[PDB]
DNA sequence: GCATCCGTGAGTAGAGAAGCACAATTTAACACTTTTGTCAAG
DNA sequence: CTTGACAAAAGTGTTAAATTGTGCTATACTGGGAGCCGTCACGGATGC
């Protein structure tokens, strides 16, 4: 099956390492390889030069080196073992006395530092998962519009987040400027004055704008010294507190000039500098150097503030949602950051632990205490917002989890204050960050993806390539470059036509500031690399992404997430040229390191014989359950003896074909309505999809119990389980588990367990019960663990963890812990929902047999029948041409790649279209057979609906027909053709992770809640459905007091009315009158606990009680 | 309908030595066409008994009578140096689709439930012409093509086919 | 709808004959088709009207059975007592809600027979029925019209190809007539008697023209030459799609709004079928976004003004 | 919408308080101001004067 | 659509009055085991089980059925309601 | 009259970091009868 | 149907260890700490 590439556009670089966002932040941040002298000061580096030397004020703790070791267990033990893959931290440091001018170093042990594995996440507490990047308002200074009054401008300083406090400057209608702290406004002269500045600085600087400067020169306080000056700042910034000058001065310099509490960041510091044309010594607002403050930024800000309000041509406002504006805080930074304030915190337990207690004899293992390190990094990889659990049903889903932006998370925003412009695409995100790709709902605008060949600088600016034009030439040199450095050039399209490398067309659509111009070749600097760097990748495996509506383009991304690997999963016959890329750079394949030969193949493992000589054994991951619990297993592609070449694919990964990627099946479609089954999306499919094993998943379900530690005495885990035949215990063996192989269903025991029953003598008719067939009372209960209804499968692993294990950290009274894994083959059924790459999504609502599913004259039934009423509305159109292309395809044998946006046209599918019918059609002349009286009768209505030409022979209407992508289709049920030419393709579908058999839920009575007693949620509880206030409002409306009263009070709390309910019937009575809900006198004595006296009364204003008498005193 | 092999407990496990996985063998063992030579004959164990390095067959499994291999050269497993392939395979004859889930068949403890579909018939198109008779031209000339996998011959699938809808044309004989 | 709608042919349309036998003679030949509009004497009347005469709608649908005639034809059928020029499928269509409803003479003042099924007719049908007959006869007939309405959309032959999104000619023609007059408006801009808001406005009542002839364009197309295209025939039966929708799959996209709300001067000028370019995508990106957006924040909006409404008037 | 409607009408403002022990500014239904006028008129008392 | 269902509506005021007839009436029939029924043997509601033809045992089903025969006298302050519980259970034992 | 701070509200489902001494009180191990419960005897 | 007497079961009174509660440490030490932030409109009051 040979692969037929279309497209013109010749793209000079390939794309990026697809996880370099996280693998290469992580790598900068730890520094992990690069020698201690050689190491940069970023990242954790950072973090230790920053809070150290720790100085008492004459014992000094100072820095010197950290090293990484190697980590206690391999990543498979630590998922196995619930454990965190990480490495111990030792920092080298060394304790200085001052007094006595002697050092003493040691090598203190700071604790585990999680690792990122080689795919680009990591494994939390045996747990895979991914740290999302944030994007957030870069660090600097702004300039912005004051909505309120037109004229004014604002200037804003923006440290790094939680690194100091966001400080305003406005000039007040007053004439004086005025400088907002902590909420606190008061007028920046004072704050001027204190770090040094006279009356003829600020009128030799400021003063050549007009009346700005008139109102910065209020002498009453520049003859005030300083000194003063700044105690009466103190005053201003938090009154009340006693005036000293040791006090005030170690307040402001920590407010604006201490680097260990303010930092601008070095992209704020950059930005800082680019926009006010000065040079920063270090990242604070002022420095604080021999006994004086001295101005950093202060007075180049309200230099620009000036002469942004006078009207210079050089000034010009800031857009707080361009993207050079926006930054990104990859996992290197959050980290970092994390581990900042975990420094810090232990910093400060040092500072307070080596100010007493044997001071001549300290050691520096004495006074570090790691754990405030540990609880902080902890803290970040365990309960933080941006630490996810890790999405991998498919490597398309780990992939996208690893490439996400996120807006929210801590520091970032909340819904709430996420308005119409952060969740917008803004001009810039051009090339940047994909248009389309976005969660539809609350989350629209707020998650996004990063773009294709889009890459995050060292200070989280998004770069994104365009190739340098000189000359009207098109040139290799390839320039990444931010948002704010693209506004400064004219860049073409990637469609422009190129006669070799020079510019062909006289008018060339270009982008100047965002802005779509038409300008000539010698205009343009720069070009487009290619279409894909403007959509993520989840985009890019879209084929006809041009002819989709962006709406529908959004969920056809979103919902190759979704997709489920499939035992007999194939490559799309139509493909955008990333599908062998995904696969390579999700890290889910195995391929040759070098050129070798294959020495041994087997379903576990793979060894290659590689030209240097040495011997590489591969073991596969075979049957491995997901975090969204689909199977993921590696198959080998090789034999032994096979040579192989570097890179060449040794071992298929999930839902992968021969290196491709595999989210589905390509399937026989037929776009028709078929008796109601096609009504409002949902589809018809064909037995022989579940004959030949097409759309079949395999599912692992975990199912874990414990042993514990009891008053009573200790959980059992055993096979005799009291009270229990022979056959529910038949499948368990000797150890109380259930046998590996054996086949579970609803209600079966995976495995026994007893527990000590509670001392409470028994109720008088159990007793007589016992009494009567003298059977003494036992000692222990059933608490073993069974299949929850509407599971099972396979059981083809047992994990059995017990206390004293090598690295099994179990929880104190839990002697032992099983873990039991069930595999199921999930076959295609109704209610399951299948999707395609162009948004259109349904659930399958009837399966078919052969005999009735409409076929083709040859015989061929199709597989899959899509209603034609999906399309004109949603507006996707590259399901069509999609089809069209993988008819032609389906009859020539082959498969397409058509890159979005340069690709496959009409004209090359129609032409693909005339070769496909010659196969089509030929070979019926060939087998001696004309044209079927059914196809003439087609024809004659055809072309009186204007699709065949008048005139020609029946094979040339057909042909005309074939070009459309319509063939003449007989229905199996009744052997007439269908009226109309009916359009029969070839389209890839996927199967989504939504199943009806996960989702399908009852209950009739269960757990109820503690306090309100009302049923719990969730199939997982076996929880009731919420029939909140809506559903309330719908019984009101329709009257029916006695059907809401039910649900109010029978279904839900009333104790006394949900047990006589449940005995009444099944006494074949009817249910009793119901009484006062349980949750009504939780509210009234909630009321009385806020002293209210709330009190129920009858016809005649007398109390009425409502408690049966439990709660009144005698 | 059911295929055991050695030292192996379910589908979802692999085969020292095997290349292919126990659901890729499955797979290619629902491809075996097995024709009975006896109408007689209702069940059937195939045993295959294989050393590596070899590229087992379907021509490998041990002749039984009555019944013959109508596809020797049907890929089962590829076969490492050290891996053995131990299996018994249960053929049975029925009608449709019958899913594993439903018949449950298993010779023994560790045998697998196999999917059967049972239908030898792969393909049926009929095919209707513009032929004349004498001064009449809208007569209709029928042409049936059947696709089987060998083990019925298309005319004695065709045979059944007129037969079952004959039986079904005696049922509406008697009225009630 | 597709079994309601009459067939409408152009062969022979306009021609007169003197008799009956004639015009019949000319069908013969080939000259005029089936239901294509012709006048015998003073009457316009087509073949099908005096080819085709039934006694009962029984023999008209035999006829349809053997493959005489279609459900769209336009033929004689004598119905109630009446002699109907009408197609077999608007005869079907009554005997379906007769049957329903099992009263013959009801149903006949319950229908629309000279007009094709859509949605309106369909409601009106329904209410029509629920004041005559009450909500069990009603719930039999619409149960009746849901079987035969999905049983002739599967043997319609409905489907959706890339053809089917026709192009009109006028498109291009409206292109470059747009072409010409944008360039009158920039040359009129370099001249100075108009303002650049002046200019801003002009582009944008120039294609907000130029998109409404297209949509008229597109559903022209549609109504003289492709009659029963899925398309056209899913929007005017009120199935699904909306004249806005098929203008941005057959004629242009159209206009497109910034971020900041204001036009792009440049419209989008190719539609879905043609495929749209890189900078188009991305310019009506901003529109999806926003709308999408917009809907997420009126769904709380809505919510919260229905729980107000509940509580101030629950009484 | 006028059962909405009604809902946003109901209440009044007592202008004038006449003869009961209602105060002038004070916000009640619009039913209850006309049942206390009327018993108010059938006494003789000044009835409630309010607005809309 | 219930069968009958706009006779019913018809022989009511209020629609909600038509609904609580009914779940009277049922409750009626099940506390005394459909021995107070007005149907006829041969107007009884049946079902088809596999054993056989059998009695309905849906009294909701009954009541709709026995209120469009007639024989049933609906309305407010008919009787006492304790002197229509007495009485029933005399006339018609449980 | 107006300008400002505070308070209120913003869709529904589901799935998810001191020892130590000593006294005072309680627990648990004993012994003890004393008490039910029970199997011979009539 | 009473012995009756007899061992187990249960109650009970000591006594011990164990657990728990409380007091007390004598160079001099004398005003904290973390935040600090991207929504918007709406009453309602509180003063100016
Ligand atoms: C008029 C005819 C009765 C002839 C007679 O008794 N004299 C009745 C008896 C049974 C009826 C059909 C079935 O209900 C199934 C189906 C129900 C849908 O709702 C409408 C379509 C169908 C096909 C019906 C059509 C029509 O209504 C039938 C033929
Ligand atoms: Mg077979
Ligand atoms: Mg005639």
């Amino acid at each position: 099956m040979e692969i037929k590439r279309f497209g013109r556009i010749r793209e000079v670089i390939p794309l990026p390492p697809l996880t370099e966002i996280q693998v290469e932040s992580y790598r900068r941040a730890l520094q992990a390889d690069v020698p201690p002298e050689k190491r940069e000061n970023v990242g954790i580096q950072a973090a230790f030069r920053e809070t150290f030397p720790i100085e008492e004020e004459g014992l000094v703790l100072d820095f010197l080196e950290y090293r990484l070791g190697e980590p206690p267990f391999p990543q498979d033990e630590c998922r196995e073992k619930d454990l965190t893959y990480q490495a111990p931290l030792y920092a080298r440091l060394q304790l200085i006395h001052k007094d006595t001018g002697l050092i003493k170093e040691d090598e203190v042990f700071l604790g585990h530092i999680p690792l990122m594995t080689e795919d680009g996440s990591f494994i939390i507490n045996g747990a895979d998962r991914v740290i999302v990047s944030q994007i957030h308002r870069s660090p600097g200074v702004y300039f912005t519009p004051d909505p309120a009054r037109p004229g004014r401008y604002i200037a804003s300083i923006i440290p790094l987040p939680k690194r100091g406090p966001w400080i305003d400057l406005e000039v007040e209608p007053n004439g004086v400027v005025s400088m907002k702290v902590n909420k606190r406004k008061f007028p920046l002269v004072l704050l001027l004055r204190v770090l040094g500045y006279d009356q003829e600085t600020l009128a030799r600087e400021l003063g050549a704008y007009g009346e700005l400067v008139q109102g910065l020169m209020d002498e009453s306080v520049f003859a005030m010294r300083p000194e003063e000056a700044l105690i009466r700042l103190f005053t201003l910034l938090r009154p009340g507190d006693p005036p000293k000058r040791d006090k005030a001065v170690a307040y402001v310099y920590g407010l604006i000039a201490d680097p260990r509490r303010y930092d601008l960041g070095e992209a704020g510091r950059y930005k800082a500098e680019e926009k006010l044309g000065i040079r920063l010594s270090g990242r604070t607002l002022a420095r604080f150097e021999d006994g004086e403050f001295k101005d950093e930024v202060f007075l180049p800000t309200l230099r620009y503030l000036f002469a942004l309000t006078a009207g210079v041509p050089g000034h010009e406002v800031d857009d707080i949602d361009h993207l050079g504006n926006r930054r990104i805080r990859t996992v290197g930074e959050l980290m970092t950051d994390q581990f900042r304030v975990g420094l810090a915190r232990l910093a400060r337990g040092v500072r307070e632990r080596m100010l007493m207690g044997s001071e001549d004899s300290l050691t520096p293992a004495k006074l570090v205490n790691s754990r405030p390190l540990e609880a902080a990094i902890r803290e970040f990889f365990s309960r933080s917002q941006l630490s996810q659990f890790k999405d991998e049903t498919n490597p398309l889903s780990s992939l996208r989890h690893k490439r996400r932006i996120s807006a929210l998370g801590p520091g970032g925003l909340t819904r709430e204050r996420a308005g119409f412009d952060v969740r917008d695409v803004h001009r810039t995100h051009y090339g940047r960050i994909c248009p389309v790709e976005t969660p539809e709902g609350a989350n629209i605008g707020l998650i996004t993806s990063l773009a294709a060949y889009a890459r995050v600088d060292e200070l989280g600016f998004i770069r994104t390539p365009y190739r340098r034009v000189v000359g009207g030439v098109v040139t290799d040199e390839v320039v990444y470059m931010t948002a704010t450095e693209e506004d400064r050039y004219t860049i073409a399209q990637a469609n422009t036509p190129l006669e070799g490398n020079r510019i062909a067309a006289e008018r060339v659509v270009a982008r100047r500031k965002g802005e779509p111009v038409i300008v000539s070749p010698e205009e343009v600097e720069f070009m487009d690399v290619s279409p894909k760097q403007v959509f993520s990748v989840n985009t890019n495996l879209i084929p006809f992404l041009e002819h989709d509506d962006a709406n529908r383009a959004l969920m056809g991304s979103n919902m190759q997430t979704q997709a489920v690997p499939l035992i007999r999963a194939q490559a799309p016959v139509v493909m955008t040229g990333l599908e062998e890329r995904v696969v390579r750079d999700s890290l889910a394949a195995l391929y040759a390191e070098e050129d070798g030969e294959v020495a041994k193949v087997d379903g576990n493992r793979i060894v290659v014989r590689y030209e240097d000589g040495r011997l590489v054994e591969y073991p596969l991951r075979r049957f491995y359950r997901s975090n969204q619990g689909t199977a993921l297993d590696q198959r080998p592609r090789v034999v032994v003896g096979q040579r192989v070449r570097k890179g060449d694919l040794l071992a298929d990964g999930p839902a992968s074909e021969n290196g491709f990627l595999a989210l589905g099946q390509n399937v026989l479609v037929a776009i028709m309505p078929f008796d109601g089954y096609n009504f409002e999306d949902a589809i018809v499919i064909s037995e022989e999809l579940l004959k030949r094993d097409f759309y079949t998943s395999i599912h692992i379900e975990r199912y874990e119990i414990e042993a514990r530690d009891t008053k009573l005495g200790p959980e059992r885990i055993t096979r005799d389980i009291p009270h229990l035949s022979e056959a529910a215990l038949r499948d368990l063996d000797e150890e109380g588990v259930v046998r590996i192989g054996a086949e579970v269903k609803p209600g079966d025991i995976l495995v026994g367990r007893t527990s000590f029953k509670g001392e409470s003598e028994p109720t008088p008719e159990e007793r007589l019960l016992r009494s009567i067939f003298g059977e003494k009372a036992r000692d222990v209960k059933d608490t073993s663990l069974r299949v929850p209804p509407g599971e099972g499968g396979i059981v083809v692993r047992t994990v059995r963890l017990r206390r004293g294990d090598p690295g099994v950290e179990l929880k104190p009274g839990v002697r032992e812990v099983v873990r039991v894994y069930v595999a199921q083959k999930r076959k295609l059924q109704v209610g399951d929902k299948l999707a395609n790459r162009h948004g259109n999504k349904g659930v399958v609502a009837k399966i078919l047999p052969v005999e009735d599913m409409p076929h083709l004259p040859d015989g061929t039934p199709v597989d899959v029948i899509l209603n034609p009423l999906g399309v004109p509305s949603r507006m996707n159109l590259g399901q069509i041409l999609e089809t069209h292309l993988g008819l032609a395809g389906y009859f020539l044998g082959q498969r397409y790649i058509s890159p979005i946006f340069d690709g496959a046209k009409e004209p090359e599918i129609k032409e693909l279209l005339a070769q496909a019918f010659e196969v089509y059609f030929g070979k019926r002349k060939g087998e001696g057979f004309g044209v079927d009286k059914r196809e003439v009768e087609v024809l004659r209505r055809a072309e009186k609906l204007g699709l065949v030409t008048p005139g020609k022979t029946p094979e040339e209407q057909l042909k005309e027909l074939f070009l459309q992508g319509k063939v003449v289709l007989y229905d199996g049920r009744t052997g007439e053709p269908i009226e109309g030419p009916i359009v029969v393709g070839q389209m890839f579908i996927m199967k989504l992770y939504h199943m009806v058999e996960d989702k399908m839920h009852a209950r009739s009575t269960g757990p109820y809640s503690l306090i309100t007693q009302q049923p719990l949620g969730g199939k997982a509880q076996f929880g009731g459905q919420r029939f909140g206030e809506m559903e309330v409002w719908a019984l009101e409306a329709y009257g029916a007091a006695h059907t809401l009263q039910e649900m109010l009070t029978l279904k839900s709390d009333d104790i006394e009315g949900r047990n006589a309910a449940y005995e009444a019937i099944i006494k074949g009575e009817d249910v009793p009158e119901p009484s006062v809900p349980e949750s009504f006198r939780v509210l009234v004595k909630e009321l009385q606990a806020l002293a209210l006296d709330v009190q129920t009364l009858d016809e005649k204003d007398n109390p009425v009680d409502i408690f049966e008498g439990l709660a009144s005193k005698r | 309908t059911s295929v055991y092999i050695e030292d192996v407990l379910h589908e979802f496990s692999t085969i020292p030595g095997v290349k292919e996985d126990v659901v890729e063998i499955i797979l290619n063992l629902k491809e075996l066409v097995v024709r009975f030579l006896n109408p007689s004959l209702q069940t059937v164990t195939l045993l295959l008994k294989a050393e590596g390095p070899k590229e087992v067959k379907a021509r490998d499994f041990l002749p039984v009578a009555d019944v013959e291999i109508m596809n020797p050269d049907l890929h089962i497993a590829t076969l490492e140096e050290g891996g053995r392939l131990n299996m018994e395979v249960r053929v049975d004859r029925g009608v449709g689709y019958v899913p594993a889930e439903k018949h449950g068949i298993k010779d023994r403890i560790n045998a697998i439930p196999v999917d059967a579909v049972f239908s030898p018939v792969r393909r049926v198109a009929f095919q209707v012409e513009d032929t004349r008779l004498g001064q009449r031209t809208d007569l209709d000339k029928l042409t049936l093509r059947i696709w089987t996998d060998g083990s019925v011959t298309p005319l004695e699938a065709l045979n059944q086919a007129v037969e079952i809808l004959r039986e079904h044309l005696t049922y509406f004989s008697n009225p009630q | 709808y597709y079994i309601t709608q009459v067939r409408k042919e152009k062969k022979g349309a306009g021609l007169e004959f003197a008799t009956p036998e004639e015009a019949l003679a000319a069908h013969e030949r080939g000259e005029v088709a089936l239901n294509a509009p012709i006048k015998v004497a003073g009457r316009e009347t087509s073949v099908g009207r005096l080819k085709y005469v039934f006694a009962n709608p029984d023999e008209a649908l035999l006829a349809v059975a053997h493959g005489i005639v279609d459900l769209q034809d336009v033929v004689t059928v004598r119905y109630m007592g009446k002699r109907l020029e009408t197609s077999p499928g608007r005869i079907l269509f009554a005997r379906i809600v007769a049957e329903a409803v099992e009263d013959e003479k009801v149903a006949w003042e319950l229908i629309q027979l000279d007009v094709p099924q859509e949605k309106n007719s369909l409601k009106d049908l329904v209410y029509q029925a629920f004041l005559r007959l009450g909500m069990e006869k009603t719930a039999r007939l619409l149960d009746a019209l849901k079987y035969y309405g999905f049983t002739f959309s599967t043997t319609s032959g409905i489907t959706i190809g890339i053809d089917d999104a026709v192009i009109p000619e006028e498109k291009k023609q409206y292109l470059e007539e747009a072409d010409r007059k944008l360039l009158q408006i920039e040359q009129a801009y370099e001249m100075g008697f108009l303002t650049d808001r002046e200019r801003y406005d002009q582009i944008l009542q120039l294609w907000t023209e130029t998109t409404e002839k297209v949509t008229q364009a597109v559903f022209k197309n549609f109504e003289e030459n492709y009659p029963f295209n899925p398309l056209y025939v899913m929007a005017q039966s009120g199935a699904r799609g909306n004249p806005q929708q098929i203008r941005q799959l057959c004629g242009l996209r159209g206009l497109m709004q910034k971020p900041s709300g204001e036009t792009f001067e440049v419209p989008v000028r190719s539609s879905f079928r043609e495929g749209l370019t890189v900078l188009e995508y991305f310019i009506s990106s901003h529109g999806a976004r926003k709308g999408g957006a917009d809907t997420a924040l009126r769904t709380a909006d809505s919510g919260y003004l229905t729980r107000k409404l509940v509580d101030v008037t629950h009484e | 919408i006028e059962i909405v409607v009604r809902q946003m009408m109901k209440y009044v403002e007592v202008t004038d308080p006449g003869d009961s022990r209602l105060l002038e500014g004070q916000v009640l239904e619009k039913w209850d101001v006309e049942a206390l006028n009327e018993r108010l008129i059938a006494e003789g008392k000044t009835p409630v004067a309010w607005k809309p | 659509a219930e069968p009958g269902i706009d006779k019913l509506f018809g022989m009511v005021d209020s629609k909600y009055r038509l609904t609580v007839v009914v779940a009277k009436r049922a409750q009626q029939l099940l506390r005394h085991g459909f021995k107070n029924t007005v149907l006829e043997p041969e107007e009884r509601p049946k079902m088809q089980t596999l054993e056989g033809l059998f009695d309905d045992p849906n009294a909701v089903t009954w009541a709709m059925k026995e209120l469009l025969t007639g024989r049933l006298v609906f309305g407010e302050n008919l009787v006492p309601e304790d002197r229509l519980q007495k009485e029933m259970e005399r006339l018609y034992p449980v």
